[PDB]
């Protein structure tokens, strides 16, 4: 009984973020499929204790 | 410092309704605004920090919006558990200042009170004071007239009532009216509690005979 | 600035991204520059939101069905999907690489422009030990220390005390 | 997740010095900024912040009277409010100030709050009376000072249908509280005891409520 | 004797980011632009529930195959779901002319 | 530099992007540094042209026609168009965001490197009031003022006059 | 720094990207700063590799065949190919333009941060002639010259000799 904007054969995704790596075949207003394992964007500074 | 002006002061909406609480800063505070939920007799729970960012474990029905001065907390589909006082807090500069508060109560279908009457225990009677207690149990709305009677005689300014906070499951209230003797109590026989509520067709009377 | 001349960062400084550590007769401790930390967050939030919000995607069903005598257009459909995959994986990855460089460069600028505001106010009254520190040749009380922090420092009234030291 | 626990006098006389202690377990007292927040009636007011190393900050409307300290050995955080009046009668909260993030600095973990009354009036133990009896039965926690009183049923076993009421300030300047519980009338043949704790007078009493 | 120092934040964050000039740079704070999580459920799209067919495919459902009797089509759906067990189609052998085209046109009603 | 230490810009300076305001006995007024303004334009024109000219588009007819029994390849055509739409809207938008940052950073560099050429020539002869200005401790005539502007300033002949002031 | 204040580069400096030219009684010559050259290469190699390696391409056969009655889907196939062509030519070209700017800016930073380490250690003992050079007011032997290079220079022991000069 869940609600979604993007549907995938293995399960619904709810974001937000511009990119996904769940599944290439998607139905709806979906994030663009990429082959990346991570797309981490630094916000803080270089951590040197 | 910065004055946080909150609107509304009180709010009453049904389950499924959209609720909007507006906070205003006396100067531009960028996006350094937090929203807290304070349940009765508890410490405030953080719902939204940084004007719009949602706290981990908080239902997505809660949402924040705004920048500068005008800020908005939104409960998209109100739930019986959402009964609380909601607070906005700026953290742009010191001192940190909170909003005055917004109390949200849950609107539901009319429920008539269960009326109970309690005579003063023969233990209390041994010290020169008698307290007759009337209980209105699990009712909505909160408002009810509770009038005391010793014969047919209506009682004036020797009674005090206390109401429970709205039940976080079925959105009902409980009211306890207390009539405080001993020489005056031993004088009279019948002790009636007249209950006027919008759910009842006519006033309900629960009484006892002394003995 | 970051790992440049100022060797490391402080785990002791708890309440901000950039700030100051002072030491005098009244005491010592870390104090976060709130104003510069707040701006840094406000600009980087704008960066994070810009990368996120500018992606406005159309309603699309990626899935298609073709029979045993439609393999050519099936492979055309695959070429379209694999084409978008390669374009997006490459652009998204490089965007991250380029923005992370700019973000860490941005933090370097803020730490440097904070050192070059303290140095810019003090001159002769304190010696640059390096490592981001200024050893005062005079008595700098908590008001003197706070006057540097907000940028309302009075130079001449300590220079004569600094000259003998 | 970290625990914070407020401890204090509960009752302090006018012009005296209020001393409160935040006992922290789960994290080090030396690693974080710690804040005091009080609510009178009125909304929330931020007292100030303190850190081991260092440089505290207090609200300009309180600066002259407030002092904060950290005990590293007992892992404790203290507040000292001097020359107190009736305006200082509030529920005092100790909260942790989380390290800078993208948020960045926000109160997430709070204590459960401690009530402090400013009055020359003396401490008084309550007299507990049974309210004899679906059937309703209760306990009347009568004539006490100051707030609060904790009431439980069957040593905390009975939770279902329990209604502990907010206290009422009587003509004497003392407090009266009622606590009721609705049980099946078939289940009275099954002991019902109310446990009453009033901390400042050191009054601990249990009471069997029988029909 | 009196000193003032300029510095920057450090914590015990082990989050690493990659820049164009440097790999595995440990940072104090970060955000993930990639979504790598799903609820593992076939949900309602646009607020409208999907048409699930179970042991039947579109051919079996639309023609009214005897094995597709215990199936009720709603007034509307956002998408059609077939399973790996959707083997019930044309029980009498033959060609369903423009089957895929009908499937595409029935996908959302 | 821009909104950094130099508070605001001059509406009075009419004929250039960066320049100088002087004040002496002979008079006062705004004078635009033509050479640095000209380079700035020449580099930014190259930036604008590079974003424009590098787009070399093929002759294409986007429009296609498919009958009532060709909805699958019609939707494949839509996926191709909506795919290019999303790629181009996203890349064009971010390119603008990233280039505008670089352009405003470029202007900041030019204003800073102009201040740090005047400061670099003067040293002791003028005090840094901040706000981008230099209060001369000596008589600086229109030739002296122009000698700083073109970068042919003579330091030692005013230092003794500056020392007493 | 590059073509900024330091006029030109040295063909004489053979073994590094950035370095020093000294001159004293013991002799003269070019010496490359190995540590800063090594880092510069290590960072730019990472840049070159990042642009190269992040391209992970799918196995695809671009070629398709359509008969005389399939011109519409033939032109759809051409639109897909010409679409990818335009996207890739534009992105690849601009990426090169933007990265070359950043690389030449990176080299400028390294040359500047090397000058502002020598200047940062010397102060009064040598005069800035400009052009990237420091004319010592005292005897700076090969050990003195090497003490500046590695960043372990002793300032006070030459200042008195520099004061008279
Ligand atoms: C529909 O249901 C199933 C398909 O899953 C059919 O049952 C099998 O049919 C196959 C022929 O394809 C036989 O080889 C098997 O022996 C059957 N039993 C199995 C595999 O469970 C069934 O015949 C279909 N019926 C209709 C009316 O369409």
């Amino acid at each position: 009984d869940c609600n979604t904007t993007c549907q995938t054969p293995k399960g619904a995704i709810n974001t937000s973020l511009p990119f996904q790596n769940i599944h290439p075949i998607t139905i709806g207003k979906c994030p663009k499929y990429v082959k990346s394992t991570k797309l981490r964007l630094a916000t803080g500074l270089r951590n040197v204790p | 410092d910065i004055q946080m002006t909150q609107s509304p002061a009180t709010l009453s909406a049904s389950v499924g309704d959209r609720v909007s609480i507006t906070c205003r800063a006396s100067q531009s505070i960028s996006s350094w605004l937090a929203w807290y939920q304070q349940k009765p007799g508890k410490a405030p729970k953080l719902l939204i920090y940084k004007a719009s960012s949602l706290e981990s474990g908080v239902p997505s029905r809660f949402s924040g919006s705004g920048s500068g001065s005008e800020f908005t907390l939104t409960i998209s589909s109100l739930q019986p558990d959402d009964f609380a006082i909601y607070y906005c807090q700026q953290y742009n500069s010191y001192p940190w200042t909170f909003g005055q508060g917004t109390k949200v109560e849950i609107k539901r279908t009319v429920a008539a009170p269960s009326v109970f009457i309690f005579p003063p225990s023969d233990e209390q009677l041994k010290s020169g004071t008698a307290s007759v207690v009337c209980l209105l149990n699990n009712f909505y709305p909160r408002e009810a007239k509770v009038q005391w009677k010793v014969d047919n005689a209506l009682q004036s300014g020797n009674s005090q009532e206390s109401v429970t906070e709205q039940d976080s499951k079925d959105s009902t209230y409980s009211l306890s009216s207390t009539l405080t003797s001993k020489a005056d109590y031993e004088k009279h026989k019948v002790y009636a509690c007249e209950v006027t509520h919008q759910g009842l067709s006519s006033p309900v009377t629960k009484s006892f005979n002394r003995g | 600035a970051i790992a440049g001349f100022i060797e490391g960062g402080w785990t002791g400084m708890v309440d901000g991204w950039y700030g100051y550590h002072h030491q005098n007769e009244q005491g010592s401790g870390y104090a976060a520059d709130l104003k510069s930390t707040q701006n840094a967050i406000d600009k980087i939030t704008n960066k994070v939101n810009s990368v996120i919000e500018k992606m406005n995607t159309q309603f699309t069903a990626v899935g298609k069905e073709f029979n045993h005598l439609e393999k050519r257009i099936e492979n055309l459909n695959k070429k379209v999907d694999d084409g978008f995959l390669d374009i997006w994986t490459y652009n998204a990855e490089l965007l991250v690489l380029l923005e992370n460089e700019r973000t860490l460069d941005y933090h370097d600028s803020n730490v440097k422009n904070l050192y070059e505001k303290v140095r810019n106010q003090l001159k002769n009254n304190a010696k640059e030990i390096g490592n981001g520190c200024f050893e005062f040749y005079h008595k700098c009380d908590n008001t003197c220390m706070e006057s540097v922090k907000n940028g309302t420092y009075d130079y001449p009234k300590y220079s004569e005390e600094a000259k003998l030291n | 997740q970290v625990q914070l626990q407020e401890s204090g006098p509960g009752l302090v006389k006018p012009s005296e010095t209020l001393s409160l202690t935040c006992s922290v377990s789960g994290a080090s007292i030396s690693s974080y900024y710690w804040i005091w927040i009080r609510q009178p009636g009125k909304g929330l007011e931020w007292i100030g912040r303190f850190y081991t190393s260092g440089s505290p900050n207090y609200n300009p409307s309180l600066r002259s009277r407030v002092t904060m300290s950290v005990d590293t050995s007992k892992n404790q955080f203290s507040l000292k409010l001097t020359s107190v009046t009736a305006a200082d009668t509030a529920v005092y909260y100790c909260a942790r100030e989380e390290h800078i993030t993208f948020g960045g600095v926000i109160v997430r973990y709070w204590g459960q709050g401690t009530l402090v009354t400013v009055s020359p009036a003396s401490t008084k133990g309550p007299s507990v009376f049974p309210l004899a009896p679906t059937a309703a039965l209760g306990c009347l926690v009568k004539d006490y000072f100051p707030e609060p009183v904790t009431v439980s049923w069957n040593s905390g076993a009975l939770t279902s249908g329990v209604h502990t009421f907010p206290a009422v300030l009587q003509s004497s300047g003392l407090y009266s509280l009622s606590s009721v519980v609705t049980v099946p009338s078939s289940s009275l043949g099954q002991t019902y005891i109310c446990n009453v704790n009033h901390k400042p007078s050191n009054t601990k009493v249990d009471k069997k409520v029988e029909p | 004797s009196d000193t003032l120092c300029i510095g920057y934040h450090a914590n015990n964050s082990t989050d690493t980011v990659d820049t164009v000039l440097e790999k595995n740079v440990t940072v104090t704070h970060s955000v993930n632009l990639l979504e790598d999580k799903h609820n593992g459920k076939l949900c309602k799209l646009r607020g409208v529930a999907p048409l699930h067919l179970g042991k039947c495919n579109i051919a079996g459902w639309i023609l009214g195959n005897p094995e597709c009797e215990s199936l009720s089509t709603a007034s509307s759906w956002s998408y059609i779901v077939e399973t790996s067990s959707s083997d019930n189609g044309t029980c009498y052998p033959g060609d369903f002319i423009d089957y895929e085209e009908l499937r595409e046109q029935l996908s959302s009603v």
